């Protein structure tokens, strides 16, 4: 199978420096070139540049000129992208991306899985999280407050409370930190009855939490 | 474009004997003290071999029977002596300059007295015809040289155009060869005729030796 | 409009500063050296030395743009061609011409400088493209320079232009893998004592003269 | 550089209609035979995946629903039917020249 | 060792490619020249072109230079010959060939196996496989009747009949298959005592025969 | 070949790089010759000179100059389908002259001192010659007379 694999996903210090790696597999790494492609969270996608693991030649644009050094292992095909002085603006998932075919300017067919690179003043600061609990016939739910760096990840009853689940996804405070709420459509005769447990596991802090949730 | 006009297309020598393989070039390949032709040797089935590479260096693992001379424009393989791992095919090749471009061949045939062939005709079988088509066969088997000419005949009327032939390569048992005729034809047009001859001219036969079958005769 | 319709005259007339010229933007080598060829020239023939129908199937023709716009739509040269790749392919081009016609051919062509390595790679689909041009005595290799530049006529890439007299009997070859802006049309010259280059925004008539100035004519017996 | 504007940034289509996202760029993207414009498929936490490319050709494994069209500067994705698999985002780019620039986005609900 | 190993011989449609591989051994494959010659069946060889595995360049001949692309993948050493729009008369044994030295236009001394490349307008239609059959003082055969594509393989009495025996090569027919013959020399005394079987293979088809010959 | 240059080729599979130096020291400007040869085709190029991307770099106090082979097929001009850029320069008294090279050149074998002389010229004519003297002389004939015109 044809593919590009990328390095996981991670965090850096502003005025830091990140190296992405895309690994391809299934064709001549050679003949095709390598563009990097990068999106800002909820934003729309902005273009790096290309490498040519052929020659090692490159080209990069203008708001990433100074900044990106595209490089390639052809021993074990595979591009890397080196972002330096980070700052902030530049947390992004940046995907390497393979041209449909030579020589021509054609698309992009085969992309990476992404590397999300996460650039902040913090220091993967767990996360707390807490009830959500109704009073009558209504919903039920759980937060997540002041956690870093994503991503974390909830669930309910320890993964059989599939129903009207509803797992919002976390916004980026000015403290620096994130936070969410995972919340469960319900019916309210169950509930007082039964007994929901949120939980939630942050794998960059190791830590896992479960959290009962009752009226 | 450096042609390599090669000759002649074919030797027949015998054992212990020397066998001069004649490469000329269309202009000289001769240049940068060196001479940019290559003699290689391929056997039937097989890739190439180089045997000596600027026209006069022995390739290592090769035997010292193969040398190289000439320059210029005019160069020269010399086998001696001749043995039966030598039955081949001799190319020349230059380097010189682009398009890198072969001579054409140069068979080689181990050189024998001359014997007649052993003749044959087999009819075609009637699953032949159950397949819609019937071809006869008409055999030459261990003879030598090899110029032998097969001319097909039915009910004494002369067939051309129908017919297919296949030699074997020189076998190192006797080093003599075999031919493989065949005269194809619907089963109508088999049926309307009745016997069936096939020819041989060659140089191992008194005369011109014409074999024959009837068609269904027990 | 003057190549379908003008092949000979008695001199020629230009502006002091004309401004539909070169229209896509580049350097037009020994452009003084051609006029001063060309003040000699009292007639030609413009002919499709290089058919576009035939002698280019296996490449686009029809490149354009709108530095070089008629009647408000993009459109190119007429005596030039600029070629282009086609089904992802700009093969290498290897189209030559004998000058068979006894007059000294006026060859024209062209080498795009693009803009940037993107547009290079969309128009002829290499990084590293070269032209070569061969004659008899004229030999020449052209390498594209990819640079962003000042947007002359909306247009940032560039255009050499470059020009040569084959003369009877010789034979030009063209190579390239791309870059090539080749001739469709080329001028056999017939050369003329008396003709000449005149300077000028002066009007004219169908008055005739023995003399011509750039003022105006001269019609008088005197000596000076 | 080539701007590539697109157009409408989202769509509510129901299901088995027709969707129609019009991308136009500054300045020709057609030129060498081709329209260098591609349209990608982008669904929430995934890659893009490109669903045609020079702006007609459809990509192998991509369904027929996906249609391009258009030429020079203006250009349309056109999906139909519809389907609930199709709710994503759908990007244009052009590969004309450097830089290689997207069209910002158009989501589909 | 040092060697060069190609990708097995195929069959190709008029108007398709085929892509030709040839895997080095044994030697730094970027430091000698790769040139790609070919040899149609019975005929003489003439040369595509070379590719300079170092740096990828490449040069081939005119009668072959709208249709041929060299590549070459460095990590595993490997070179390819891709042809397009092929002919009939393009059907050849394609050989891989290193030069014997670098820089100066030396000889080729590595060779590939040759990779036997059929172009034709058919479906790999098996072999029919018939008797031919003596009725005295004679020989015995057996042929091989309208099959595709080469290479089918015959033997007698299933490997212990290698007396004698005259395996000619099969010819092209205007049908657009194969057909062959293979004989037998023997004593005619034994003959119509001793039973003689006519065996064949042809592994495209997957394709076993067996065919008795008697007087 | 041409006797006043020499045409440098590879021996045993090398070409190696060369760095052949001249020093003027004979008080008169040098005129020195050189040459590159464009050869029709890569395989030409490789066989001569073992190389593909050769170079050739004529350097002087100021003279500083590289050259390129640009390979290409051409019109077969004297049955010959490359050519040779034949350079020159007038090398001064003391000033040293470096050849450097991968391939590619027609390197000098012999070069010119020169004797610069007022009223010694260049005249194009067929005319033929006896052993007369004469104190001028035109392309069409000598001028023996005492005119000013
Ligand atoms: C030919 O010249 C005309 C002007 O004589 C150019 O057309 C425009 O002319 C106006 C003035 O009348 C200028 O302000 C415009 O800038 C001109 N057009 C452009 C695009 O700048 C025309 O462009 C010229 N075209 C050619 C091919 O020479
Ligand atoms: C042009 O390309 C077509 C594509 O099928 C091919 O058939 C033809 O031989 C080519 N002709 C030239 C002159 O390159």
């Amino acid at each position: 199978q044809v593919q590009l694999v990328q390095s996981g996903a991670e965090v850096k210090k502003p005025g830091a420096s990140v190296k992405v790696s895309c690994k391809a597999s299934g064709y001549t790494f050679t003949g095709y070139y390598i563009h990097w492609v990068r999106q800002a969270p909820g934003q729309g996608l902005e273009w790096m540049g290309w490498i040519n693991p052929n020659t090692g030649g490159t080209v990069y644009a203008q708001t990433f000129q100074a900044r990106v050094t595209m490089t390639r292992d052809t021993s074990i095909s595979t591009a890397y992208m080196e972002l330096i002085r980070l700052r902030s603006d530049d947390t992004a998932v940046y995907y390497c991306a393979r041209e449909r075919g030579t020589g021509a300017p054609d698309a992009f067919n085969i992309w990476g899985q992404g590397t999300l690179v996460t650039v902040s003043g913090a220091s993967t600061k767990g996360p707390s999280v807490f009830p959500l609990a109704p009073s009558g016939t209504a919903a039920l739910g759980c937060l997540v407050k002041d956690y870093f760096p994503e991503p974390v990840t909830v669930s309910w009853n320890s993964g059989a409370l599939t129903s009207g689940v509803h797992t919002f996804p976390a916004v980026l405070q000015s403290s620096g930190l994130y936070s969410l709420s995972s919340v469960v459509t319900v019916p309210s005769s169950s509930l007082g009855t039964q007994t929901y447990i949120c939980n939630v596991n942050h794998k960059p802090s190791n830590t896992k939490v479960d959290k009962k949730v009752e009226p | 474009d450096i042609v390599m006009t090669q000759s002649p297309a074919s030797l027949a020598v015998s054992l212990g004997q020397r066998a001069t393989i004649s490469c000329r070039a269309s202009k000289s390949v001769s240049t940068s003290g060196y001479s940019y032709i290559h003699w290689y040797q391929q056997k039937p089935g097989q890739p190439p071999k180089l045997l000596i590479y600027l026209a006069t260096n022995l390739e290592s693992g090769v035997p010292a029977r193969f040398s190289g001379s000439g320059s210029g424009t005019d160069f020269t393989l010399n086998i001696h002596p001749v043995e039966e791992e030598d039955a081949a095919t001799y190319y020349c090749q230059h380097s010189r300059d682009t398009p890198y471009t072969f001579g054409g061949g140069t068979k080689l045939e181990i050189k024998r007295t001359v014997a007649a062939p052993s003749v044959f005709i087999f009819p075609p079988s009637d699953e032949q015809l159950k397949s819609g088509t019937a071809s006869v066969v008409c055999l030459l088997n261990n003879f030598y040289p090899r110029e032998a000419k097969v001319q097909w005949k039915v009910d004494n009327a002369l067939q051309s155009g129908n017919s297919q032939e296949s030699v074997t390569e020189q076998d190192s048992k006797d080093s003599t060869y075999s031919l493989s005729s065949t005269l194809t034809l619907s089963k109508a047009d088999y049926e309307k005729h009745k016997v069936y001859a096939c020819e041989v001219t060659h140089q191992g036969l008194s005369s011109p030796v014409t074999k024959s079958f009837n068609r269904g005769e027990c | 409009e003057l190549l379908i319709s003008r092949e000979s005259w008695s001199y020629i007339v230009e502006k002091p500063n004309p401004e539909n010229g070169t229209c896509y933007p580049g350097h037009f080598a020994d452009y003084e050296e051609l006029r001063e060829q060309l003040s000699s020239v009292s007639s030609f023939e413009r002919f499709e030395i290089f058919p576009k129908e035939s002698s280019w199937p296996n490449h686009t023709t029809t490149g354009v743009s709108a530095s070089c716009s008629h009647n408000g739509e993009s459109s190119f040269y007429k005596n030039l061609l600029w070629l282009t790749g086609k089904n992802g392919l700009y093969p290498n081009l290897s189209k030559s011409y004998a000058n068979n016609k006894e007059k000294e051919v006026l060859v024209l062509w062209g080498v795009h400088h693009p803009p940037n390595i993107g547009d290079q790679r969309a128009l002829y689909h290499t990084e590293n493209a070269y032209v070569s041009v061969v004659s008899s005595h004229y030999s020449r290799k052209f390498t594209p320079e990819i640079a962003k530049r000042p947007k002359v006529r909306d247009q940032e890439g560039r255009i050499n232009y470059y020009w040569t007299l084959l003369e009877p009997g010789d034979t030009i070859i063209f190579e390239a893998n791309g870059n090539l802006i080749a001739p469709r049309y080329a001028f056999a010259l017939s050369r003329g004592f008396g003709s000449g280059i005149i300077n000028s925004n002066a009007p004219m008539d169908e008055c005739d003269a023995k003399c011509q100035t750039p003022q105006g004519a001269i019609n008088s017996s005197l000596p000076f």
